[PDB]
RNA sequence: UAUGAACUCUUAGAGAAAUUACUUAAUAAACGAAGUGAAUUGAAAUAUCUUAUUAACUUCAGGAAAAGAAAUCAAACGAGAUUCUAUGAUUAGUGUGAACGAAAAUAGAGCAGCCUAUUAAAAUAAGUAAAAUGGCUUUAAAGCUGUUUGAAUAUUGUGGG
RNA sequence: UAGAUGUGCAUAGUUAAACCGAUCAUUAAAAUAAUGAAUAGUGUCUAAAGUUAGACCCGAAGCCUGGUGA
């Protein structure tokens, strides 16, 4: 079954893992934006 | 912006052969030349071969 | 009147054939007392015949014709619709060269 | 023997611009190995490639290539 | 490469990448640089290990393994005969190191040398060339030998005699420096 | 038909995009070409084959790109660039099989030729054509290609098919 | 005005195949010696079908490629 993998997470990992910046500085970022704002997404990351 | 551009473009041009340089100096002599005219009298000597060849 | 006629079915011609005959004016069409040689045309003067390879002399290399054999036939077949099949110069593939040929030696 | 063999190099034909010994006298054409023609006497002008266009110069022909000489001496 | 230095030019053999970077020694005024024209069939976009040597038309091929039995088909690769020679250079007078396939030293050998191999204008050579054999091949037209066989060459096909050199500009920032 | 204004980020540098700090800093996706290139699947198993020069990824490029005015096809008559659609054709042919699969030609959409290209390019093309070998493609030809070798000079019959 | 143009099917069969042909093939020469095969097609509509496409509908575990996540 499911755990509690959030427990203790902090708001600091969650934009150096799926941040904007992130994604725009690498190659295979850039795909992911480029998809997400396809789909029409307004949420890109984080 | 453009300038330095095409001023980039043709930059090689200072790198050309005597040959590749003495080709391109003909086109400007070959354009400058125009194309040639047909006078009246030499239209007139081909409508002779055109009516010669169709009506008899 | 009949000259003012003639100018007028001359100046009828598609002008890829006019185009042809100004750089590449044959004998019959210039002045009565010319000469062939002088008063040259400077296409002519490159090359007498324009559909015949030629040897540079500078350099021992031979150059293609300004028009290719595909071009040539479409020359021929193209004044041949306005009877001036007399004008171009020597071809292979003027129907008179392709007949001559085949009869004086045959298959 | 056999109708096909291995395809091997001749060598590079080349004019000897000095007198070098054991080889040939001055302005002789022969057929050199490459690597001595490449690496010693090329960059030393001991010699010349002769290409089709040196001898035309020349007016020599491909008829004129002669063979080392190793009795050669000075 | 390590290339060696010309004997009386400051100008060094380019980088591979293109860059001309001089000496600390020799003078140079605020934001001068040496920029070589562009190639004009750009650089190759697979097998940049041709991007940095003279291979010539070749490049890495790809193709299948044949069993002796079943003749399975399995990819492999092939590729080109790659050495580093030191080939010299009549106009430079030195040993231009360089990456070079075998059937490129045939040709070199066929023409006349490197610099003769450097200076062809026929399409099929220029593409042969490369970004770095365009780079040697601008090098050579700074020389004052290749300079002054293109200029007798030009007497021949009734051109003008041919503005100031590269090498001069180099030369008259060590007069300014001194004043 | 003109005209004032039109903030911040993506999008200077840095950073936890819409902040900092500066400054009259600024260009998605799909479509195109090349390179690389599978497997499910079918063969009632399965290796050749098929799926498939497919999907996908990488680079580069423009509003389109690519291709293109015959070293093309035809067969003893002749056609006359490229591209798109249909017929030719469940054909020729290949392959043990399963299956894969042309071209000439015809009809239509378009039509344009040229090197003095209407944007500035040949002094007519040599490590090239071609051969052996290892592969691709493929009908054994032609075409692409790593390695080792390596020609000839125009119908006055030279060179390719 | 005038002339031409545009897949296809049938109109002749026979044989591996062509020549041949109301005859043809085998008989190593041929020959009523023997044996087999000869006469309405074509287009369209309606419907039922064979074939290739997902192919009457729903359902795998798994395989490969590209990305995501410590
Ligand atoms: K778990
Ligand atoms: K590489
Ligand atoms: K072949
Ligand atoms: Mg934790
Ligand atoms: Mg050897
Ligand atoms: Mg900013
Ligand atoms: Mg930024
Ligand atoms: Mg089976
Ligand atoms: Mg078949
Ligand atoms: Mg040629
Ligand atoms: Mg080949
Ligand atoms: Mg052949
Ligand atoms: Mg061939
Ligand atoms: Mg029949």
């Amino acid at each position: 079954g499911p755990r509690p993998t959030m427990s203790g997470a902090t708001r600091l990992v969650q934009k150096r893992r799926h941040g904007f910046l992130s994604r725009v500085k690498t190659k295979n970022g850039q795909k992911t934006l480029k998809r997400r704002l396809a789909k029409g997404r307004l949420r890109l990351s984080a | 912006e453009e300038q330095e551009k095409e001023a980039k473009k043709s930059a090689a041009k200072a790198m050309l052969t005597p040959v590749q340089e003495y080709n391109r100096k003909q086109r400007e002599l070959r354009r400058a030349r125009g194309q040639p005219a047909l006078t009246e009298e030499m239209l007139a000597k081909i409508g002779e071969v055109v009516a010669r060849n169709k009506l008899g | 009147a009949t000259v003012k006629q003639h100018v007028q079915l001359a100046l009828s011609l598609p002008p890829r054939l006019r185009t042809f005959l100004a750089r590449y004016p044959p004998a019959s069409i210039l002045p009565a007392g010319a000469d062939p040689e002088t008063h040259k045309t400077p296409y002519q003067e490159e090359s007498p015949n324009p559909f015949m390879p030629t040897k540079h002399p500078i350099t021992g290399k031979w150059h293609n014709p300004k028009y290719s054999l595909r071009r040539q036939a479409e020359l021929v077949k193209l004044a041949q619709e306005h009877g001036v099949e007399e004008l171009l110069p020597f071809t292979r593939k003027l129907n008179e060269e392709k007949l001559r040929k085949r009869v004086e030696l045959g298959l | 023997a056999s109708h096909r063999m291995r395809l091997q190099d001749q060598g590079v034909v080349v004019r000897l611009l000095e007198d070098i010994p054991k080889f040939g006298r001055k302005h002789a054409i022969f057929r050199i190995e490459r690597g001595r023609m490449r690496n010693e006497w090329f960059p030393k002008n001991k010699a010349e490639y002769m290409t089709p266009a040196r001898f035309q110069e020349l007016g020599l022909t491909r008829d004129a290539i002669g063979e080392v000489d190793r009795s050669f001496v000075i | 490469y390590h290339q060696p230095r010309v004997p009386s030019s400051a100008i060094p053999i380019p980088n591979v990448s293109g860059r001309v970077p001089l000496p600390d020694s020799t003078p140079v005024p605020e934001d001068f640089k040496i920029e070589i024209p562009s190639y004009p069939y750009g650089p190759r976009r697979v097998y940049h290990q041709s991007n940095t040597g003279l291979y010539g038309s070749a490049l890495i091929r790809f193709g299948n393994n044949v069993s002796k039995r079943n003749e399975i088909k399995t990819r492999r690769k092939w590729r080109p005969n790659v050495q580093q020679k030191r080939l010299w250079s009549k106009s430079l007078g030195v040993f231009v190191r360089t990456r070079v396939t075998t059937r490129v030293l045939r040709t070199i050998d066929k023409v006349g040398g490197l610099d003769e191999y450097l200076l062809g204008h026929k399409a099929a050579r220029v593409k042969e060339l490369g970004p770095w054999g365009w780079m040697l091949r601008w090098r050579i037209m700074q020389t004052p030998e290749i300079r002054e066989r293109f200029a007798k060459e030009r007497e021949a096909l009734g051109l003008p005699p041919r503005e100031k050199s590269l090498e001069e500009q180099l030369r008259e920032f060590q007069v300014a420096g001194i004043q």
